[PDB]
């Protein structure tokens, strides 16, 4: 059983956004649905807690009022609708599952809830400035072990992922973290390491992948 | 309200130490208490459940105790790949809310490992743009205190250069470092010799890779 | 005043394996703060606080035989046992109650009965399976869906268990949930389950 979120990216100050935690399987039921954010560098925070069909919900204080949850009874879909976004609201969103329950664990019995199965996290950004897509330069080896990798430049907002060989080479990888430059554009770099003898017997691509600005970009990566 | 605090904020151990953690509640909590582990660039990870029991899939290693508003999360004896923050959070006000605690940073400490320097000239794909990117790599290094210096023809480089240094490693524990040199394109034609010069805890002498502009 | 030592009102009540288990006739019911034999088997106990109210003040307590565990020729009652709940390195279970399990991959109906034939008030306890899955419900009792009827002159409940992915509690992520109920002179308790029924094998002669 798995969790996928969907519905994230970049919206002006005072706007709005839905958020979907879609499940992968069947449901045996009777298990709620928890959304925690974390802001760049923070930590955890707990958003919202929604029963899985909808009965109920509740939301932390500083939602309340802005942040809903939603039906579009035409399918089979339960939305968080984000309203009146703010800056202090630029975080990246997890939902996981949890089952409450009420047991005996000392003089008298308590309400207990694990989040056991987690989605991979979307972010939100409010901000705003315009989406724009990233370039993809290579980082070539010059003439033991040889080092290359992309550089992608100037794109808008975060985040970017980059892979190698489609996922094929993960070893030596080192994807960096994005720095923001004076253009308010961020800019990162992905390495790898592989050794010399490597270098005529394979090629090297990077995968490059921007959301927000539907934009995927495969760089072959070759010795100069 | 409840409010979860987690001490100590960071701590630095050897592999195959102990390391040991505290959480506490405002008020009593019964044993509605849960630790998460949060591994860089990751979605949070259930430990410990209800003070006390582990989950499937989660080391032995890993051991909580604990009660009405004092718990303690326990890794018997700390590996590599268990650098992350660990969270406690409290389910006894369930459903209305749930609240996470500050986190505690759990570091590796490792030997001291020298970095492996690579520099990068500007792609012609991105001369052909206006702008030209250097490029200065230090990889896999411990610890993290390392200064990199850009030399464009011998000359000191300042306020042109942005550094951005990884999460320590799952596997080895060591840290890697990114810094990148932009210059427009009319600046870097200018001049012929770009150095990058390393200096590190594990390097007897200063480290530089160069390379001319036209080779 | 009674002085359990380290265990719970339900893990003596219900006699858990590690508890000890006195002498009657107290004034007060004294436990420890986190009681380490706590409900060996995850789960929770009904009106809990309701049973500790009612026996501060007590004259008499004996622990009688309602059911014996060789009253059942019709089910399995001695496989019943898990590693939450541990005896001398061996898994063991709550000596009050049998955790009923099938014979022979069958299991019928059960409708036993017991009148109270003492004098004195009799307390009686059971309790509830809750599966991990629909797979484990088979393995244990076949009969996929399932209930149980508890009946006195005074009480009337139908418990159906539930399932559910729950994350693990001493090892087990499966549940019980643990009932009680008065059973004054002259009264009979009908019990009416086809499984996931923890029965009980020992009562309490009550007198407050
Ligand atoms: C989508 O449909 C459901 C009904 O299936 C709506 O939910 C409420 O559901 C309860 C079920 O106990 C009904 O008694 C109410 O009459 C329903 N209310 C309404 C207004 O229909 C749910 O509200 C619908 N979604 C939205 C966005 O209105
Ligand atoms: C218990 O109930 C009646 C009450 O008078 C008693 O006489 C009888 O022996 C018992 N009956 C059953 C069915 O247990």
């Amino acid at each position: 059983v798995q969790l996928v979120q969907s519905g994230g990216g970049l919206v002006q100050p005072g706007g709005s956004l839905r958020l979907s935690c879609e499940a992968s399987r069947f449901t045996s039921s009777s298990y709620w649905i928890t959304w925690v954010r974390q802001a760049p560098g923070k930590g955890l925070e707990w958003v919202a807690n929604i029963k899985q069909d909808g009965s109920e919900k509740y939301f932390v204080d500083s939602v309340k009022g802005r942040f809903t949850i939603s039906r579009d009874n035409a399918s089979n879909s339960l939305y968080l609708q984000m309203s009146s976004l703010r800056a202090e609201d630029t975080a990246v969103y997890y939902c996981a599952r949890g089952f409450l329950e009420r047991l005996l664990l000392g003089r008298q019995g308590a309400y207990y809830y694990g989040m056991d199965v987690w989605g991979q996290g979307t972010t939100v950004t409010v901000s705003s400035a315009s989406t724009k897509g990233p370039s993809v330069f290579p980082l070539a080896p010059s003439s033991g072990t040889a080092a290359l990798g992309c550089l992608v430049k100037d794109y808008f907002p975060e985040p970017v992922t980059v892979s190698w060989n489609s996922g094929a080479l993960t070893s030596g990888v080192h994807t960096f973290p994005a720095v923001l430059q004076s253009s308010g554009l961020y800019s990162l770099s992905s390495v790898v390491t592989v050794p010399s003898s490597s270098l005529g017997t394979q090629t090297y691509i990077c995968n490059v992948n921007h959301k927000p600005s539907n934009t995927k970009v495969d760089k072959k990566v070759e010795p100069k | 309200d409840i409010v979860m605090t987690q001490s100590p904020f960071s701590l630095s151990a050897s592999v195959g130490d102990r390391v040991t953690m505290t959480c506490r509640a405002s008020q009593s909590i019964s044993s509605s208490l849960n630790w998460y582990q949060q591994k860089p660039g990751k979605a949070p990870k259930l430990l410990i459940y209800a003070a006390s029991n582990l989950q499937s899939g989660v080391p032995s290693r890993f051991s909580g105790s604990g009660s009405g508003t004092d718990f303690t999360l326990t890794i018997s004896s700390l590996q590599p790949e268990d650098f992350a923050t660990y969270y406690c959070q409290q389910s006894y006000t369930m459903p209305p809310e749930l609240t996470f605690g500050g986190g505690t940073k759990v570091e590796i400490k490792r030997t001291v490992a020298a970095p492996s320097v690579f520099i990068f000239p500007p792609s012609d794909e991105q001369l052909k743009s206006g702008t030209a990117s250097v490029v200065c790599l230090l990889n896999n290094f411990y610890p993290r205190e390392a200064k990199v210096q850009w030399k464009v023809d011998n000359a000191l480089q300042s306020g042109n250069s942005q550094e951005s240094v990884t999460e320590q490693d799952s596997k080895d524990s060591t840290y890697s470092l990114s810094s990148t040199l932009t210059l427009s394109k009319a600046d870097y034609e200018k001049h012929k010799v770009y150095a990058c010069e390393v200096t590190h805890q594990g390097l007897s002498s200063p480290v530089t890779k160069s390379f001319n502009r036209g080779e | 005043p009674l002085i359990l030592r380290d265990c719970s009102v339900a893990g003596w009540l219900l006699g858990n394996p590690m508890c000890d288990e006195n002498v009657p006739e107290w004034s007060y019911i004294v436990e420890k703060a986190n009681p380490v034999n706590d409900l060996c088997y995850p789960g929770d106990f009904n009106d809990y606080e309701e049973l500790k109210h009612l026996l501060s003040r007590i004259n008499h307590f004996e622990k009688i035989q309602i059911i014996p565990k060789s009253s059942w020729s019709s089910h399995e009652a001695s496989l019943g046992v898990s590693s939450a709940c541990p005896y001398q390195g061996k898994s063991s279970f709550f000596r009050n109650v049998v955790w009923l399990i099938k014979k022979n991959s069958t299991y019928p109906t059960i409708k036993r009965s017991y009148n109270n034939t003492n004098q004195e008030d009799l307390l009686v306890l059971w309790g509830i399976h809750h599966p991990n899955d629909a797979a484990e419900q088979t393995k244990l009792y076949q009969n996929p869906t399932t209930y149980i009827s508890v009946g006195t002159s005074t009480l009337n409940q139908r418990l159906v268990p539930r399932i559910a992915t729950r994350s693990k509690v001493n090892g087990q992520s499966g549940r019980m949930e643990f009932f009680w109920t008065i059973l004054k002179p002259n009264d009979a308790i009908n019990f009416e389950s086809n499984g996931n029924f923890i029965a009980p094998e020992y009562a309490y002669k009550i007198v407050k």
